[PDB]
């Protein structure tokens, strides 16, 4: 298949800017089968540019496309809020269709450290057998960081989870969860549970920690 | 006014792709080309032989009265 | 008035079959193909084929090894698409999709999408357990264990929205979801205000109200 690759695979900028997004085809295809759509959270895809350059219905001005062979660009020359959002490149020129693995484009903001919070599980669940713990890091900026459980000082791996969520509608920033899962039996065999966090905001890694 | 069915037909080069002019007749783009007149007289095939990229582009069936445009695209194999 | 509209979110087990619907509605029929796509969480967007009611031509991606068939009902307008003998990689998003005139292979035209879950797992709703709080006290509940997506979470019936983060649910290795929502507050009001995470589980029909204390 003509398999298409984008770049960057997420960028970060302000409302007024202008940026440009990449896409490059394995093999060449005619400028007249290459398009572009825009997909945000929740929805379809949506149509943005068609034969490289042709903006879709109802679509603005301030988006353009450019390219041919395999080279290909779309460009927000002034970037609006509805505009942070999912882009993708798709080819017609040969079977199977192909799409690039998508670019998004996020909002920049200042760096700003996690508040780190921790939380044992509750006795409701102790009940059934299993304990989750929860560490969670709020309202920080870059999405970058980085989370360890130690459990008695051992380092655990291959028993917890994260999630982080879209950046917030308010002030753009991330939160993290990172949910510990052991056995009842074993949560009740160790005495401190500690996250270890870093992040750029922080000059050295933060620990919060409880004792069972 | 002629009927020209559909408005988009997709095939892979090398490939058949067979319109249908529904209604003197004619083919017109805005050897491997062939018009045939089915049995019921008022359906026409238009049919593209081992079509060819260049073959992609726009089309109509014209009586002077011409259908709305079709689209045949090939794509690359 | 062109419109494409699919059927609902499935559940399928390992080895199954599932059938969607695409019908389309605004314009003639058998004027355009319709084309099937779907969106994998960590995959992005994969071609699935396509199936033009003129003709009853088929193209299918190669990558789904025979798995896949398109059929037609033209009474009804719609296409459907039938995928087998279903693996855990097949869930996923299902799209249905068309051009329009000139569109050159751009697809104007979407189904809003149809939710497949492929999992040994079965229907449930969540556990919902307290992320209990001890100037500012961060506070959640904990919805573990419920199976397919999606839950919703309200604070407060809708009141409490301001410091609210509903993480997206993580799929575990026992095969359910789970996912936390977090509120930060003032401290000075966990003696002062009552907390209740509302949450929605509509696959189930599961509605939870959790009180989170101290």
């Amino acid at each position: 298949e003509n398999q298409l690759t984008q770049s960057p695979s997420s960028l970060s900028a302000s409302v007024g800017d202008r940026v440009t997004i990449t896409c490059r085809a394995s093999s060449s295809v005619i400028s007249s089968y290459l398009h572009w759509y825009q997909q945000k959270p929740g929805k379809a895809p949506k149509l943005l540019i068609y034969s490289t350059s042709n903006l879709a219905s109802g679509v603005p001005s301030r988006f353009s496309g450019s390219g041919s062979g395999t080279d290909y660009t779309l460009t927000i020359s002034s970037l609006q809020p509805e505009d942070f959002a999912t882009y993708y490149c798709q080819q017609y020129n040969s079977y199977p269709l192909t799409f690039g693995g998508g670019t998004k484009l996020e909002i920049k903001r200042t760096v700003a450290a996690p508040s780190v919070f921790i939380f044992p599980p509750s006795d409701e669940q102790l009940k059934s057998g299993t304990a989750s713990v929860v560490c969670l890091l709020n309202n920080f900026y870059p999405r970058e960081a980085k989370v360890q459980w130690k459990v008695d000082n051992a380092l655990q791996s291959g028993n917890s989870q994260e999630s982080v969520t879209e950046q917030d509608s308010k002030d753009s920033t991330y939160s993290l969860s990172s949910t510990l899962t052991l056995s009842k039996a074993d949560y009740e065999k160790h005495k401190v549970y500690a996250c270890e966090v870093t992040h750029q905001g922080l000059s050295s890694p933060v620990t919060k920690s409880f004792n069972r | 006014p002629p009927t020209f069915s559909p408005a988009l037909l997709v095939v892979t080069e090398g490939d058949n792709a067979t319109f249908t002019c529904s209604f003197v007749l004619n083919w017109y783009r805005m050897s491997r080309f062939r018009v045939t007149q089915l049995p019921n007289g008022r359906d026409f095939h238009m049919s593209v032989v081992r079509a060819r990229r260049n073959d992609s582009g726009t089309y109509l069936c014209g009586a002077i009265k011409e259908s709305l445009r079709a689209e045949l695209r090939v794509t690359e194999r | 008035q062109v419109q494409l509209v699919q059927s609902g979110a499935e559940v399928k087990k390992p080895g199954a079959s599932v059938k969607v619907s695409c019908k389309a509605f605004g314009y003639t029929f058998t004027t355009y193909p319709i084309e099937w796509m779907r969106q994998a969480p960590g995959k992005g967007l994969e071609w699935i084929g396509n199936f033009h009611p003129y003709n009853d031509d088929t193209k299918y991606n190669e990558k789904f090894q025979g798995r896949v068939t398109l059929t037609v009902d033209k009474s009804s307008t719609t296409v459907y698409m039938e995928l087998s003998s279903l693996r855990s990689e097949d869930t996923a998003v299902y799209y249905c999709a068309r051009e329009n005139y000139g569109s050159h292979g751009g697809f104007v035209y979407w189904g809003q999408g149809t939710l497949v879950t492929v999992s040994s797992a079965s229907t449930k709703g969540p556990s919902v357990f307290p992320l209990a709080p001890s100037g500012t006290a961060a506070l959640g509940c904990l919805v573990k264990d419920y199976f397919p997506e999606p839950v919703t979470v309200s604070w407060n019936s809708g009141a409490l929205t301001s410091g609210v983060h509903t993480f997206p649910a993580v799929l575990q290795s026992s095969g359910l979801y789970s996912l936390s929502s977090v509120v930060t507050v003032p401290s000075s009001s966990l003696g002062t205000q009552t907390y209740i995470c509302n949450v929605n589980h509509k696959p189930s029909n599961t509605k939870v109200d959790k009180k989170v204390e101290p």
